[PDB]
């Protein structure tokens, strides 16, 4: 399938496209010729990668100068293994067409922690493990005393890719991560090095956000080295929260205490080492004087001098007065306490640190404990945690803030306060992927408008559209059901959440729901607490015994071992005949992480509008400052943050093949024009004024007909 | 089960076939019937669910892997016109023999 | 407050909080209900070590590091010295440098004796109290006026 694109032709491996595939296409040329950074939304969840990767792959091969490398990020792992997936499909069918290899080679990027070789790492999952393990076998020491070849377990991976892959490089091909294990295991080199080293020479390379956004470690492998590259992410509305959550360093009084713990190891470990062998370690003074990653970008980080901190002592004291001041600081009790710029100042001014000497802490702490020879970096990462916290306050607090909280949420008296730091703006930490890349394409499912986005991080976008797919059968039937039986307004607002009439209209709402709709069905509330309360209201009464003998039910909680077999549970029902009701939460990582397709969550269930606690100051600073700098009207940005995390949650029954399902929103809110307008296009345009407010009964009998119609064959 | 048991002594040469009208679809069982499902393909026992104001996904799986064919009503008119269709009989595919 | 008691008297650290370290020479955790107890007997006398104080050397604190607060108070009294800013240096090396040898001052006072350090600081003090710290005293007072607002 040859697609005489406007632009140029371009291959394509499925036999057909919808319009909306052809729009998406010539859009994409568009801004690609133009060469400047864009913003686009494409409904399916599925297609969407192919119609990309064919586009940029057939736009590479006209003008090879333009675009040196796609850099195609996905939110998770086992999703970017699907991409990989596709990707490979298209380079069959292309090697196919062409006859004959060519060279163009497309990896995957993945921790360590998730693939790796050497034994000693296998069992431990944890990543922080992981990261230190292979930074002790891997350690300039470790290296130097296996020259030596002394008697000591030496990770032979890493040297022999050093002897190796150095010199030869994989000359192409496409390597999913499990794939790259068994490569690794074969060639006795890391599958995780080998894919770095592939980077300088990658026509694609693939992998989440926290590999190209935190400036910790995605800016070693996201060197100027893609001066012009097509970047691209996928699925990422949820892209501001990621970017500040790069930033954002929390501190607790539990993690304040392990950090002093490790400072006394580290100064028993300083004293050792100064008994026995101090003139060859001391020699980094002298590296020093002439001039875990630091988490200063670009620009903003600097490598003038480490300051004031000079040795390893005057370090450890100015880390013994940072810590505590940082301690105090927390121990006190009082509302919380915003303060940017005056705690640097009263920082400076009451313990006698100054932002100068504090900037390079991070820096200066990698260094001296690198000369340590520590035995691995877990034991002291909250020291490291500490120490990138340090270092930032003293970099930057223009578009930051350092927030107290003496005492914690959901309890009236706890003896661990927390310190967060968290970010107001996306704005500052995306800056140098826009800056250093001539264009990024964020291209998106179930996208809020694209007008927010603009302001929110301050790029300019080439082409704002908005794409409808466009099917020969109606997939999805989207409704909102704000009338119950009792023509009583269903709104779950907050003062309105303790009224049992409206948890009494949910309840018969989900009971005749699930007697209609076939197996499997997810329904979303805004809390865990409020889904809690609503589940405890329908075990008083006697709908929820009605609805465990309609359908099996299953219950979401914060903890991820029982979430993970709940879900796997869900799945074997909804295989069976016995079908499923999964309630979850909408800020839930499980309703993130997960999929739903065909026969998987068929009728999507949103009970009430998600709106975040009006009490976490965090979202205080966070929503006041967008008010104050770009000019975002509080309600505004409330109401868009409640529309794309209901457009996340609700969007995925749509995912491909052309799966038939029905998207009910019990809420009266949804069918306010405000909500329907910041609604994505596809899921709006479908939707229509008849059913807009439907009564319970009118919903049921509606998605009985939709259900009926969609089981007939094409 | 109980249609198996009594079509497994049925000679070979005769189409053994099952039409189950499903209206409720919850289908509770003492056991998984996936299991099931791989004895009804070797049993050659063609399974054509009819379903009714619902597109229950076991028993499309059922159709689809023992042979049969997966219907819903659309109403009572088609009803009548899936069971007509139904009442012909079905052509033999390659597991059947004569 | 979070401190399990003072070495003598531990009630107080339990009933309530509102005590606050007090520092002295000794850098040796007190609590005023024991400052009273030292000034009954001795006034100016750690019990345990029996430091001699001028005047109680009692000064309100709320570092709970004994060690912090000798640094912390040794570094006050320093930065009253060296107090010349950066870009009277034009020499990339010489801005930390000298803050270097500030930081060994101040380890040297808080454990090794301070008689060298007192005699360096006499020889520092005769060339810079003419003209660098009338001038940086009197400058902070304005840059401080200024960055508060
Ligand atoms: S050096 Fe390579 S093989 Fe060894 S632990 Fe690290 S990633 Fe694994
Ligand atoms: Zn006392
Ligand atoms: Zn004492």
């Amino acid at each position: 399938m040859k697609l005489n694109v406007d632009g140029l032709l371009v291959y394509f491996p499925y036999d057909y496209i919808y319009p909306e595939q052809f729009s998406y296409m010539r859009e994409l040329k568009r801004t690609l010729d133009a060469k400047g950074h864009g913003v686009l939304e494409m409904p399916s969840g599925t297609g969407k990668t192919v119609s990309l990767l064919a586009l940029i792959m057939a736009y590479q091969r006209a003008y090879p100068l333009e675009v040196t490398k796609l850099i195609y990020c996905s939110r998770t792992v086992p999703e970017i293994e699907k991409v990989i997936e596709e990707l490979r499909k298209l380079l069959n069918f292309y090697e196919k067409q062409e006859g004959e290899k060519l060279p163009f080679l497309g990896l995957a990027l993945s921790s360590r922690k998730n693939l790796c070789i050497h034994p000693e790492v296998t069992p431990l999952r944890f990543g922080k493990d992981v990261d230190g393990k292979c930074h002790s076998l891997t350690a300039s020491y470790v290296r130097a005393q296996y020259q030596h070849d002394t008697s000591l377990p030496h990770c032979r991976f890493y040297e022999e890719f050093d002897a190796h892959g150095r010199e030869v490089p994989l000359p192409a091909g496409i390597y999913n991560l499990d794939d790259l294990k068994a490569l690794g295991r074969r060639q006795g080199w890391c599958p995780y090095f080998l894919a770095r080293y592939s980077i300088l020479h990658a026509n694609v390379v693939v992998y989440s956000y926290h590999y190209l956004l935190d400036p910790k470690i995605a800016d070693l492998v996201s060197k100027e080295l893609a001066r012009k590259a097509v970047v691209v992410f996928d699925e990422a509305h949820n892209i501001d929260n990621v970017c500040i959550d790069s930033m954002s360093v929390n501190l607790t009084r539990r993690t304040l205490d392990r950090c002093q713990g490790n400072l006394e190891t580290l100064q028993k470990t300083v004293l050792r080492i100064k008994e026995t062998d101090e003139q060859r370690l001391r020699d980094e003074y002298r590296r020093l004087v002439e001039g875990a990653n630091p988490v200063l970008p670009d620009e903003v980080l600097q490598e003038a001098v480490p300051g004031s901190i000079r040795t390893a002592e005057h370090f450890l004291g100015f880390l013994r007065r940072l810590l505590e001041y940082v301690k105090w600081r927390l121990r006190v009790q009082h509302v919380v306490q915003e303060s940017p710029p005056a705690f640097l100042s009263g920082l400076a001014q009451r313990v006698c640190i100054q932002r100068k000497p504090l900037r390079f802490c991070a820096e200066r702490l990698r260094s001296l404990l690198h000369t340590l020879e520590i035995t691995d970096l877990a034991d002291f990462s909250p020291l490291t945690l500490l120490a990138n916290f340090a270092t930032l306050v003293s970099t930057y607090a223009k578009g930051f803030t350092i927030i107290i909280e003496p005492f914690d949420d959901r309890t009236p008296t706890i003896a661990n306060p927390i310190l967060h730091f968290s970010c107001m703006d996306a704005s500052l930490a995306i800056k140098p992927v826009f800056e250093r890349f001539q264009s990024v394409i964020i291209t998106s499912g179930t996208l809020s408008p694209l007008d927010i986005y603009p302001k929110i991080l301050d790029f300019h976008p080439v082409t704002m559209a908005t794409f409808t797919m466009t099917l020969a059968r109606v997939c999805l039937c989207p409704m909102i059901i704000g009338r119950g039986n009792d023509q009583v307004a269903i709104s779950s607002k907050f003062e309105t959440r303790e009224d049992i009439a409206v948890i009494r209209n949910y309840g018969n709402l989900l009971l005749e729901m699930s007697a209609v709709v076939p197996d499997g069905i997810v329904a979303f509330f805004t809390s865990y607490q409020y889904m809690e309360s609503t589940v405890a209201s329908w075990y008083e009464q006697g709908i929820l015994e009605n609805i465990q003998r309609n359908k099996l039910l299953f219950i979401e909680t914060q903890d991820g071992a029982e979430t993970s077999v709940a879900l796997e549970k869900y799945q074997e029902a909804c295989e069976n005949g016995r079908g499923a009701i999964l309630l979850s939460v909408a800020r839930g990582k499980v309703s993130e992480g997960i999929d739903f397709v065909h026969h998987y969550g068929r009728a999507v269930i949103m009970f009430g509008v998600p709106y975040v606690y009006t009490q976490s100051r965090i979202l205080k600073a966070r929503l006041e400052y967008l008010r104050d700098q770009f000019q975002i009207r509080e309600n505004d940005f409330l109401t868009f943050d409640a529309m794309r995390h209901a457009a996340q949650c609700v969007g995925r029954a749509i995912r491909g093949k052309t799966d038939y399902g029905l998207m009910v929103f019990a809420d009266k809110r949804f069918a306010r024009g405000d909500k329907r307008g910041k609604l994505p296009r596809w899921i709006q345009e479908h939707l229509t004024d008849a059913n807009l407010n439907l009564t319970v009964d009118e919903g049921v009998q509606v998605a009985k007909y939709f259900l009926r119609q969609m089981a007939q064959p094409f | 089960s109980i249609a198996m048991q009594t079509l497994k002594h049925m000679p070979g040469h005769t189409s053994r076939e099952v039409l189950i009208i499903f209206s409720s679809l919850t289908t509770c069982d003492p056991s998984n019937i996936y299991d099931l499902i791989k004895t009804l393909k070797a049993a050659k026992i063609r399974v054509s669910v009819i379903g009714l104001s619902a597109e229950v996904r076991v028993c499309t799986v059922l159709a689809r892997e023992t042979g049969g064919t997966y219907h819903v009503i659309l109403d009572e008119s088609h009803y009548k016109e899936l069971l007509t269709h139904h009442v012909s009989p079905p052509p033999a595919s390659s597991s059947s023999e004569c | 407050m979070d401190d399990q008691g003072c070495p003598r008297c531990k009630t107080t650290k339990y009933r309530n909080p509102s005590l606050k370290l007090m520092v002295n020479v000794c850098g040796h955790t007190l609590c005023e209900s024991c400052v009273d107890l030292l000034f009954v007997r001795g006034a100016g006398n750690c019990p345990e070590c029996g430091t001699p104080l001028r005047k109680s050397n009692f000064r309100v604190q709320l570092f709970e590091d004994p060690t912090v607060d000798k640094e912390v108070e040794i570094r006050k009294k320093v930065l009253k010295i060296y107090n010349k800013r950066e870009e009277d240096f034009p020499s990339l090396r010489e801005y930390n440098d000298f803050l270097e040898e500030v930081e060994e001052i101040v380890f040297n006072l808080t454990n090794n004796v301070d008689l060298d350090n007192t005699k360096k600081k006499m020889e520092i003090y005769q060339k810079e109290n003419k003209d660098v710290i009338q001038k940086n005293k009197l400058k902070l007072t304005r840059e401080q006026e200024e960055l508060e607002e």
